[PDB]
């Protein structure tokens, strides 16, 4: 009755725009270990993560392409979703590190999401018999200044409208959102339409980084219902099974302070960073909850956690991936991620006190 | 000319500066209303010197200082005390709200909209100065204003002015005592920037001055006014070479030259001769040798840091009053004979010396006494590593639980700007461990 | 300058605030005509933390009163310090809640919170730089919980960056003056811990013990209990109104005493309290106060601290005293009673000093302390509440005004999780 986290990373290769400027590499790897050495050569930070995807050079062994990321991270979530467990995956990286090529991909080189979804539908159409049935609903909502909004709804023919969606704690099924749409999906051609209808209504803005910078966390839920139980003295199911998958896109930890932000752009970096802090606290609590230490897991300080009390915790399986850049111009942007994902310390200098000895009659 | 600018930040800053400018106005025969009857009688002399007090035409005298707190209750006590008529009315009460004992406000969300006026006033004071310069920032760690505003001002003065001397005479936190609980985070975050943009930061520790006050002057129930006068005497001993005459003068550049070997080890300590009360002003010769022995005697250091557990890398000694240099030399050799005072192999020279013929002064309402001579020592030692690591541990106990962060992310500070500073102090804890190693072939 | 509003709700708030103003007016030297007759210029350098100004050198408070149904409206008006209050700010309604959180949150309070928020805005926008807001309401009752929490939930939406400081009278363990205390208190705490920065949990049995044991008073009425709560209210802001050697403010307390946000339920206290005869044998120094602050009985919150650990402590002082004596005594406390404090913080006490004391004393103090002991209170309710919820005792009155069981369960599982968040740190 344990859990896992399985933090990982992804070092992109140079873009041509950054490869013609002869930008200096600042990120090397030694198999599992990763390191970051400045161009000044006075300090060297070295980190260790459970997984390391090295996508710099096609010649290097241990090359972690898109399919490698799939088979290494996303398929166990698929398995536990079949085994009646809920799953939650996270994607992080500040703007320019290419989260999108890791999650979604390109129409010639896919990402995680569509591979995951097509393996889903193939496994369904394989196990689909007369006895068993599989039913899928989805949803795609966001978080913005700790307020909840739905991206899937078509906006009313109206002015600027902040939505009345608020949370509620059912005593048994757990937390949920009051009034959230739940549309049904059969083949991926539909889910792509729904996601692309969603993203356009997302909260974004321009900054010193780029015109395209997200400013609102995104949660994409897939609820999968298995119906196999059937009664022998009469047509009735003694029970069904429900699994909640939750793939999540995070905002970048803006340093509002160095961006000379002011106003509504300063009221976001204060909320974003708060949610990220609560998320880090929660995951560092879970990693200890796997080691038998009884502690508290503050799912309440942030909506992004409160909606996920059931998924992140219990007989479930979280997951993460973090995109970085190896350029020596995005160093402070990058190392933060490497220091934000320091949740792979599970056997690092634990003490010991045991008193039970030689129990007998 | 030979002129300085004195900046103060926070309640600690103003409460040091009030004593400092009291002392300065007392030394030059100045009254609180800027005027001089002393020059009106003498009819000559530069006594109200142009180094600190500028001069208008009506005989008045105007300080070369401002101070800001974002906390009006202090400055408005200057605008209603004995010294309301001296200063320029531009004491920056921008204190529509405090900086909440955090660094994020002082550095970015409540320092914005204030700093520009301070830069304008600093330019106005610099243009009045036709020569030497140097900023004396009197600020405080832990506190939010004295940290944030100091950082935001020093990173801008390293931009606009650059190649000048900048010296921070700040209050280190005590390891046991403290009047706060968010002290270490703010201290570390200040260090992260003031290791770069400053040139030499003299530190003090209020617990040390408490022990010095009860042990020597026989004062059981002090107040901060009894401490800030000792600190003003420290500063006066620093600046007598610039204001007044003497055999060997030490300009501000020499302090940052001779005591800062490497650019990152510029956090020295300071002390004085406060074994000197009025009743014990008698019963004691107060020579030069005795004081040079006392300045290295622990329990008289103004920072609780046992140096015998470490080493000295440089020292400067600034004497006031009647001193004959052969006594100074006998005293220095008496220390170099001793073995409980370790020096590094690469600084056998060791000491700088400065002498000034003017003795100290005696504030009415003072716990000290009248002396024909007095001393100020300024040393750079490795032992302050032990003074950093404590604040390096407290942090690491608390940040592991991520306490006290939500107030600081509430005002733009990232989660990851902490670890970027903690590792900087980890480096500075190494660059005090490699400097104290003896060379080998 | 920094400025405060004072919302004042219920049969406890509308009685506390009169006593609070009859205390501050004596501090700033104001008489019930609003005029000034003081002797020190310091009283009017910083009077604007609370009072506004009228034409003829009168001063009028920024007091808002919300449910002064005529029994209390008249009780304040037909009183000594009732003339000064702004009549347009004496808001009221009719057909009160009747010890019902719903009738004060959903149905009647919803009709009136607009008119109240209008006065709030009209008073705020006159201020130069708002620092925060106050409130003094009863829990367990209907209006002080309902309307207070409603106004909080709306004010923090309009004015999120600013402070909101609710000084609340929580229920007593033994002698309950209302049988619907648990439902209302739970439903209010569900809305306070989310939408508040700091609140100071007063309880009446502790004040009765304080007035019978320490002051040796044989006829303690409610006005004498309020006479204490007001001293605390004033001792919290002496650093903001008057000067000192090390100033402070509400934001500093809310920063240093709220390590995590949900752990902002506090235990106040105030020294030196003594009998009228036994003042001839007590030395008035700092260690006497510091002893009388960390005692288990000066606690206004009815929670023995020694059963748990103090996460954080704040001590405000008033008078011409030292700073070394303060720090030394607080370090001695941090070092002797180490188990009663926390280890993952090395310093758990801060200080603030004002150099201008109270009108009749030489040197006083005020104590704030966050402890793991206060969970006891929210444990009691969580034992009183659920037993009433299973068999649905007082439930129909709360459904009949537009609610459901779900909300109540939310409130229960936001209290118990917080009790767990406290109990996490008291073992070792
Ligand atoms: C000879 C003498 O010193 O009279 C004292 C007195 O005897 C004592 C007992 C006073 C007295 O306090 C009480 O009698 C009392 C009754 C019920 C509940 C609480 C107190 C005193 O009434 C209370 C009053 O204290 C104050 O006035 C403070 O300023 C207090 N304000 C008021 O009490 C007040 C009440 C109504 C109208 C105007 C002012 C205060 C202090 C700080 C912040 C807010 C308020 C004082 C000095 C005394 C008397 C008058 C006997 C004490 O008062 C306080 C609150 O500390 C009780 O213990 C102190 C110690 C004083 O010695
Ligand atoms: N030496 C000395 N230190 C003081 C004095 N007054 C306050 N301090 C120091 O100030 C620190 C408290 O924070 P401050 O530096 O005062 O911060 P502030 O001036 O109030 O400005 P804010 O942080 O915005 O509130 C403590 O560590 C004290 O040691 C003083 O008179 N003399
Ligand atoms: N300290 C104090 N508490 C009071 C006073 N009057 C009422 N209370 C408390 O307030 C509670 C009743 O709340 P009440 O104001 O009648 O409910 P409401 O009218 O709906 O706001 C009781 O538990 C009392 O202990 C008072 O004058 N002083
Ligand atoms: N493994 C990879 N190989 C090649 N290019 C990559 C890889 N990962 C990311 N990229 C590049 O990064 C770009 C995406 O960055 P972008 O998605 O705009 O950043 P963000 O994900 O922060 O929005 C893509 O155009 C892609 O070419
Ligand atoms: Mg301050």
């Amino acid at each position: 009755s344990n859990s896992q986290v399985t933090v990982a990373v992804r070092v992109r290769p140079f873009s041509k725009r950054e490869k013609t400027e002869k930008a200096s590499q600042v990120v090397f790897t030694n198999g599992e270990e990763i390191t970051v050495e400045h161009p000044d050569m006075k300090q060297v930070y070295s980190f260790i993560y459970d997984v390391s995807f090295w996508s710099f050079d096609e010649c290097h062994p241990g090359y972690a392409s898109q399919t490698t990321v799939y088979e290494t991270l996303a398929a166990p979530l698929l398995d536990r979703a079949f085994e009646g467990y809920n799953t939650c995956l996270f994607a992080y990286g500040q703007t320019g590190s290419g989260k999108s090529y890791t999650m979604m991909g390109l129409n010639e080189e896919p990402g995680i999401i569509p591979r995951f979804c097509e393996d889903l539908f193939a496994q369904i159409a394989k196990k689909q018999t007369s006895e068993v049935s599989y039913h899928l609903e989805m949803s795609f909502f966001e978080v913005y200044n700790e307020k909840i909004h739905d991206l899937l709804v078509c906006k009313g023919e109206n002015g600027q409208r902040k939505q009345p969606l608020r949370a509620r704690e059912h005593p048994v099924s757990g937390p949920y959102v009051e009034g959230l749409s739940m549309n049904v999906v059969s083949s991926y051609s539909d889910i792509q339409s729904w996601l692309e209808l969603g993203n356009k209504q997302r909260a974004t803005a321009a900054t010193g980084m780029n015109d395209k910078s997200s400013r609102s966390h995104s949660v994409f839920t897939l609820v999968m219902t298995q119906t196999k139980t059937e009664v022998v003295e009469g047509e009735e199911h003694d029970h069904r099974i429900t699994s909640r998958i939750n793939l999540v896109d995070l905002a970048g930890s803006e340093r509002c302070s160095t961006a000379h932000s002011s106003g509504q752009r300063l009221k976001e970096g204060v909320s974003i960073n708060k949610s990220l802090l609560t998320l880090g606290k929660v995951i560092s609590a879970l990693s200890e909850q796997a080691n038998g230490k009884r502690v508290f897991i503050p799912y309440r300080e942030s909506t992004l956690t409160w909606l996920l009390k059931e998924s992140l915790g219990g007989n479930s399986k979280t997951a993460m991936i973090a995109t970085v850049s190896p350029a020596a111009s995005n160093i402070e942007e990058t190392l933060s991620t490497l220091r934000y994902a320091t949740q792979a310390r599970l056997i690092v200098n634990i003490a010991k006190v045991n008193e039970d000895m030689n129990a007998k009659l | 000319m030979r002129e300085c600018i004195s900046i103060h930040v926070g309640q600690a800053g103003v409460q040091i500066g009030n004593a400092c400018w009291e002392l300065y106005c007392l030394e030059h025969g100045i009254q609180p209303d800027g005027q001089m009857p002393s020059d009106k009688t003498i009819g000559g002399g530069d006594d109200s010197f142009n180094t600190f007090f500028s001069e208008t035409g009506a005989g008045k005298h105007v300080p070369r200082a401002v101070f800001v707190d974002l906390e009006p209750t202090v400055i408005d006590e200057v605008r209603t005390g004995t010294y309301r008529q001296l200063f320029h009315p531009e004491q920056l009460i921008t204190g529509k709200e405090d900086a909440a004992n955090n660094y994020a406000r002082g550095h970015y969300t409540i320092g914005k909209e204030i700093i520009d006026l301070v830069l304008d006033r600093i330019r106005k004071l610099a243009d009045q100065c036709t020569g030497l310069q140097g900023f004396l920032v009197f600020h405080s760690f832990g506190g939010g204003t004295g940290s944030g505003f100091t950082s935001l001002l020093m990173e801008r003065l390293s931009v606009d002015y650059g190649k000048k001397s900048k010296l921070e005479f700040s209050i280190y936190p005590a390891p046991q005592v403290s009047t706060a609980v968010v002290e270490p985070y703010n201290s570390i975050l200040t260090t992260h920037t003031t290791l770069e943009h400053s040139d030499c930061a003299f530190m003090v520790d209020n617990e040390a001055i408490y022990d010095i006050c009860r042990r020597n002057l026989d004062i059981e129930r002090p107040t901060y006014t009894n401490l800030n006068r000792l600190i003003s005497q420290i500063v006066s001993s620093i600046t007598a070479s610039l204001r007044f005459d003497g055999a060997l003068n030490v300009d501000l550049t020499e302090f940052q030259t001779n005591l800062v070997p490497y650019p990152r080890i510029h956090f020295p300590l300071a002390t004085y001769a406060p074994v000197i009360s009025a009743e014990k002003a008698y019963h004691e010769q107060l020579s030069v040798a005795e004081i040079t022995n006392a300045c290295f005697e622990p329990a008289n250091q103004m920072v609780k840091c046992d140096p015998r557990h470490g080493k000295y890398m440089a020292c400067c000694l600034l004497y006031r009053g009647d001193v004959v240099p052969k006594d100074v030399n006998a005293a220095i050799a008496t220390i170099k004979t001793k073995r409980s005072i370790q020096f590094v192999d690469w600084c056998p020279t060791g000491f700088k010396v400065g002498i000034n013929y003017q003795p100290p002064t005696v504030v009415p309402g003072g716990d000290l006494a009248k002396v024909q001579r007095a001393v100020c020592m300024l040393s750079n030692t490795t032992a302050i590593a032990e003074a950093w690591a404590r604040l390096d541990h407290k942090f690491d106990l608390m940040y592991a639980k991520r306490a006290f962060v939500h107030w600081y992310v509430g005002e733009g500070m990232e989660e990851g700007e902490f670890s970027e500073a903690r590792e900087d102090m980890a480096a500075l804890e190494k660059d005090y461990e490699e400097v104290g190693v003896d060379s080998v072939e | 300058m920094r400025e405060i509003v004072h919302i004042q709700a219920g049969q406890c708030g509308n009685q506390i605030g009169a006593k609070f103003w009859e205390v501050i007016s004596d501090e700033h030297g104001i008489d019930p005509t609003g005029s000034y007759h003081g002797d020190s210029d310091l009283q009017l350098e910083r009077i604007n933390v609370y009072y506004n100004e009228a034409t003829g050198n009168k001063y009028v408070p920024r007091a808002i009163l919300v449910d002064l149904e005529p029994g209390t409206m008249d009780s304040v008006r037909s009183g000594p310090f009732g003339q000064i209050f702004r009549p347009d700010n004496f808001v009221f309604g009719q057909s009160g809640a009747g010890n019902n959180w719903a009738k004060g949150h959903y149905t009647e309070g919803a009709e009136l919170v607009d008119s109240v928020l209008d006065v709030v805005r009209k008073e705020s926008e006159s201020c130069d730089c708002l620092q925060g807001f106050q409130l003094t309401h009863s829990l367990g009752g209907g209006t002080g919980s309902g309307m207070g929490t409603l106004l909080i939930s709306k004010i923090r939406e309009e004015y999120p960056d600013r402070i909101m400081n609710t000084f609340s009278v929580m229920p007593s363990p033994k002698v309950s003056d209302t049988v619907v205390e648990p439902y209302n208190a739970t439903l209010s705490v569900h809305q306070l811990v989310e939408n508040t920065d700091e609140t100071y949990c007063i309880d009446n049995e502790a004040l009765y013990d304080i007035c019978f044991r320490t002051l040796k008073l044989t006829t303690p009425t409610y006005g004498d209990l309020n006479h204490l709560v007001s001293a605390t209210m004033s001792g919290v802001t002496t650093c903001l109104r008057f000067p000192g050697q090390l100033n402070a403010d509400l934001r500093k307390l809310a920063v240093n005493m709220v390590p995590f946000p949900r752990l902002h339920f506090f235990m106040p206290g105030f020294a030196p309290l003594t009998s009228r005869g036994s003042q001839q044998y007590r030395a008035l120094t700092v260690p006497e106060l510091t002893q009388q602050m960390f005692d288990s009985k000066n606690m206004m919150a009815a929670c023995d601290p020694r059963h748990g650990r103090y996460l954080t402590v704040a001590a405000i002082f008033r008078g011409r005293m030292s700073m070394k004596e303060v720090d030394e005594q607080m370090l001695n406390v941090q070092n002797k009673n180490s188990s009663y404090f926390v280890e993952w913080i090395p310093n758990n006490v801060k200080t603030a000093v004002c150099d201008i004391p109270p009108r009749g004393l030489k040197m006083s103090a005020t104590f704030i302390g966050n402890s793991t002991a206060i969970q006891e209170l929210f444990k009691r309710i969580s034992e009183q509440f659920t037993a009433m919820f299973r068999r649905k005792a007082f439930l129909h009155w709360y459904t009949g005004e537009g609610m459901d069981e779900m909300e109540f369960t939310e409130a229960e599982s936001n209290m118990n999780d917080l009790v767990s968040e406290y109990q996490q740190y008291q073992d070792a």
